């Protein structure tokens, strides 16, 4: 993530995936930064322990299985759901059935919205945070 | 190898002082804006001169490294050690009181 | 009389308001011990817990029912609720039975506290078993003590000590059982 | 240009035995002095529950010792118990307190006077040099009488395993300077014990603290000498780490210099005969 | 190495056979190709080693796979010259390997 | 290497070869004492490794008699030339073959 | 030792040296990385060193003169004495004077019945493990 | 360095669990029996994947 550069496909990507993924690029720079300053567990600060369960909840989350590519709509709650809450419960492990628990029990028209308008409208915003919270998470 | 755990703390002054001019040499540009997201700023001559002679000197001894990460002058340096240290208490009470509730 | 209340739980939450917030609270020699002075039981009938001691020894820390202490008034014997004691020791010969078997160390001098719960906490630094004493050359000494009589009062203190240790010593290898 | 890239192999692959040999030094250094940690651990807790624990006093005079290594490849042991001084040495500080500094370790001579030097009297060195004794410690606290404080401060880190090191602060108040006064409680906690001393309560006690100073002394230079090799054990570690990755790094930019330097010379062989035929 | 590619070349297309092949030291391959291609002239291309070296060891491996006949697998030996998996004649074979087995003392 | 660090005739006595050390030509008491010298500076280089790192503190006093007794070795090796009086600034010396052995 | 290898190994061995031999090569192997190891003296492991102390008794027994080469019988007779242990003994400055201490102690009888069985019988294992205790070893 | 029974229960559990493997990925080989008399074992892939 740190050496990998899309500058001309920036800005000319999803307006729905541009807003949740500026923090996700933001919370991996740190991720990055945090993970270069504990080589080694002996040192625990618990603010740098919140990055480092962040760090590794989006790492799990941006790592898929091979030959099923995701529509955009369906990444971009998936990314959603991770670098806001809703998933701070699941631990590290069932993070890939929990992305799997997401897009299956969210009602599929808020993923024709999110399609058709192209961004998350304010009023899907509020929806996608309401429909977020009844998501059966495996992590329990 | 060993780390800063074995310097002399002479030239443990010279790491903390180095990799503060290391992180004050970076500036946004205003040709890169429009990938990165920070505006660029435009740094006179006077100020470059004026801010890295505080770091020789000791003025800035007080900030972390990353307030000099990014960032014009050393007057934005003040100002960035005043936002990171903001938001090491503010982290959270965004629970209620919303715009996303049900009807409005 | 005690306008300053002190302790390990005190001084966490002071603290906590003049050091920096990232180090956690320093322990406490409190916290490496669940045997105190005031917690009542620690008897149960005959046999009480006698923490025998050393700087570089634990010698005992099991029970025993009776230990035959040389304080500095005399031979005294340890019960199970004996009265709280602080007992300053001669150089001589503590004792401990359990029962019919019984071992003696021939100690330096040091303190032995009895606590109100009735722990035995003796504290020495040098405590040799008889077994490996020898009766040669303590007079070998002891005659050598019994002869530099100089008019240096710190010397005159250590030949004191150099007597009343040897003279104790040779009257506990000659009764033996 | 293929020789300064060859002579730094030299360099990180004899460093990266020079430290797992250190890595294992201290590892043999850190079980043969345990057998002489719990040993010592004994004789401290009869004086903990007889005079309590009492850290946070209000004492006139203070002498503060922190305790450090001789040898610097702990791995900043030495420095996290100085900041655990200042740390110390500024709750205690309530009413404009005296308060002599002093270090055991010749590591603690060098960053104290960084942090407090003007309160700074005392620096005991050489110690863990032959081993720790009593007498040698009894002679570090006698140093310790000569001026004549209220309490006493020990820093020092309490070895818990190989792994864990949390720094220590053991309180030692002075007989009837302060002690006596923090056991009086509606009478006192001290009268229930029946003196069998020579001489008087006030002088048993005298002889008392200074033997609670002295096995807390030599407790916490023998607590941190065990605390030392394992924290040297765990940098040495980290260290061969870092000079495997770092030779690793340097490997393959010595296997692509090779490479380069093979066709760089061939290059040069068929240039000199494409222009003979 | 192409004379054991056609013994088993006609197990597996004739006899219609799952046939084994060993071609012991792939490298000892690329290394006498490599002289071949010094003795007749050819300028050698990085590391000393042929121009045709991805083709010289590619023609050989292209001709060890499965048929709808029957197939050919190959358990070739690999030297690494100078320990460096980053010489071009493992790379260009490690590019033509399905499997690694390391037998290790 | 032995140039920079002052001693002249700067001759690698390790790298230095001669077909005239074998104990049947020259004798066994400048035999042995060649091998000695040899081994001596070969142990000391083996340990420069370990006291440029750490400090000749840790070496049990066998091997830190024989880092003194290369040292030793190491300068007397060198000599002031007669040549080279114009650069050293010494008078040259010349050692008998009796005595370098009587000295080694 | 480290780099030198015989690919035909030890099927072309002396039988008799391939009984004591096959444990020398193991006993270096493992000093080889307690090796550079050993300027640690005060710092001591009592099993890295005996390793290391047997390791050195080994190099300095494989010492040999410019021009003197071996009779087959007459090396594994003194890779016998210093393997099987009767040369902790000796001081490690003084294994090469200790080997013509063993040869030439030793009676010449062993020598040719190990060369002609060509096998460290146990009939011949009795005999010569005493005669290597009365051989007189520099020690002190 | 540290000691064999020093380690966890669950730590050690990993080690009596790998140990057992170790020693299963051997196998006798059938052209070596002519030379040390053990018989040589083909062993299936379905009895290799449920006997691991």
């Amino acid at each position: 993530v740190g050496l990998s550069v899309s500058r001309v496909g920036s800005a000319a990507q999803f307006p729905g995936m541009k807003q949740v993924a500026g923090t996700l690029k933001l919370e991996l720079a740190q991720y990055r930064e945090v993970a270069a300053f504990a080589q080694f567990g002996s040192d625990l600060d618990a603010a740098t322990q919140y990055v480092l369960e962040r760090g590794a909840r989006l790492t799990e989350m941006l790592k898929q299985k091979q030959f099923a590519p995701i529509p955009i709509e369906r990444q971009t709650v998936a990314v959603y759901a991770a670098t806001k809450g809703f998933l701070d419960k699941v631990r590290v492990q069932d993070i890939v059935a929990a992305e799997e628990a997401v897009i299956s029990q969210v009602n599929p028209a808020v993923f024709k919205i999110l399609k058709a308008n192209g961004k998350i409208t304010p009023a899907l915003d509020a929806h996608l945070k309401a429909e977020l919270r009844k998501v059966k998470l495996p992590g329990a | 190898i060993l780390g800063m755990d074995e310097l002399s703390e002479e030239d443990k002054l010279t790491v903390a002082r180095a990799r503060k001019i290391q992180r004050f040499l970076s500036q946004p540009f205003q040709v890169a804006e429009v990938f990165t997201g920070t505006p660029g700023k435009y740094v006179d001559l006077a100020d470059t001169i004026s801010g890295f002679q505080g770091v020789l000197t000791g003025k800035y001894d007080d900030l972390p490294e990353m307030a000099f990460y990014m960032v014009g002058d050393i007057k934005e340096v003040k100002e960035k050690a005043d936002k990171m240290a903001k938001d090491i208490a503010s982290r959270k009470e965004a629970d209620n009181k919303k715009v996303s509730e049900e009807l409005k | 009389e005690a306008a300053a209340p002190a302790g390990p739980k005190e001084f966490t939450e002071v603290w906590n308001k003049k050091a920096p917030s990232t180090l956690i609270v320093p322990e406490f020699p409190s916290n490496y011990t669940a045997v105190k002075a005031v917690g009542e039981g620690q008897v149960h009938g005959d046999a009480f817990p006698v923490n025998f001691y050393t700087p570089h020894s634990i010698l005992s820390q099991a029970q025993k029912d009776t230990v035959v202490l040389p304080g500095v008034d005399g031979y005294f014997g340890v019960k199970a609720s004996h009265v709280p004691t602080i007992a300053q020791l001669k150089p001589g010969v503590v004792e401990l039975h359990s029962g019919a078997e019984s071992e003696k160390f021939f100690v330096s001098g040091g303190f032995a506290f009895v606590h109100p719960n009735g722990v035995t906490d003796i504290c020495v630094l040098e405590a040799a078993t008889l077994d490996q004493v020898d009766p040669a050359a303590v007079k070998s000494a002891l005659a050598a003590a019994s002869a530099a009589q100089p008019t240096d009062e710190f010397e005159q203190a250590a030949n004191r000590a150099a007597i009343e240790l040897y003279s104790a010593l040779e009257s506990a290898v000659e009764a033996k059982a | 240009s293929n020789q300064a890239v060859k002579q730094r192999i030299r360099a990180i692959k004899n460093i990266g035995k020079i430290t797992k040999a250190m890595k294992m030094v201290a590892a043999s250094k850190m079980k043969n002095a345990q057998i002489a940690v719990e040993q010592s651990r004994g004789l401290v807790d009869p004086f903990v529950r007889l005079f309590g624990d009492f850290p946070a006093v209000n004492s006139n005079k203070s002498v503060v010792v922190a305790v450090t290594s001789d040898k610097g490849l702990c791995g900043g042991l030495n420095s996290n118990i100085t900041k655990y001084t200042r740390a110390t040495l500024a709750t205690t500080e309530s009413e404009g307190k005296d308060v002599v500094v002093v270090s055991i370790g010749d590591k603690g001579r060098s960053q104290l006077t960084r942090i407090e030097s003007q309160r700074y009297q005392l620096a005991i060195a050489d110690t863990y040099k032959v081993r720790v004794t009593f007498g040698q410690a009894s002679l570090i606290v006698e140093e310790l009488i000569k001026h004549n404080p209220q309490s006493y401060q020990i820093l020092f880190n309490k070895f818990r395993s190989a792994i864990s090191f949390k720094p220590t602060v053991a309180t030692i108040l002075s007989p009837d300077l302060l002690e006596k006064q923090l056991e009086d409680v509606t009478g006192n906690s001290l009268d229930a014990y029946d003196i069998e001393a020579s001489h008087e309560r006030s002088d048993v006690l005298r002889d008392l603290t200074e033997f609670h100073l002295g096995v807390t002394l030599y407790n916490a230079m023998l607590e941190n000498n065990c605390s030392e090799h394992a924290s040297r054990m765990s940098a040495m570690e980290n260290s061969t780490k870092s000079a495997g990755e770092m030779l690793g790094k340097l490997t393959l930019d010595y296997n692509r210099k090779r490479q380069a330097t093979i066709t760089t010379e061939l290059i040069e062989i068929i240039a000199g005969a494409s222009a003979l035929m | 190495a192409l004379t054991g590619l056609t013994v088993a070349e006609y197990f597996r297309d004739i006899e219609g056979q799952d046939v084994l092949l060993f071609v012991d030291n792939i490298f000892r391959f690329t290394q006498a190709n490599s002289e071949v291609s010094a003795l007749l002239g050819r300028i050698p291309s990085a590391v000393g080693y042929q121009p045709t070296l991805a083709t010289d060891l590619g023609g050989l491996q292209e001709r060890i796979t499965t048929t709808t006949k029957g197939s050919i697998t190959s358990v070739q030996a690999v030297y690494v010259p100078a320990d460096d998996l980053t010489d071009p004649a493992p790379a260009t074979t490690f590019a033509h390997l399905d499997a690694t087995t390391v037998l290790s003392r | 290497s032995i140039a920079e660090l002052g001693i002249y005739p700067a001759v690698d006595p390790l790298d230095s070869t001669s077909r005239m050390l074998n104990p049947n030509v020259i004798g066994a008491e400048h035999y042995n004492v060649a091998r000695g010298v040899q081994k001596v500076l070969q142990d000391y280089k083996n340990l420069q490794d370990i006291i440029a790192i750490l400090g000749m503190d840790e070496l049990s006093e066998e091997d830190k008699l024989t880092v003194a007794r290369a040292r030793k070795i190491q300068r007397f090796l060198s000599q002031p030339f007669q040549v080279a009086e114009v650069f050293t600034g010494t008078p040259g010396k010349y050692v008998d073959l009796a005595d370098t052995i009587s000295g080694f």
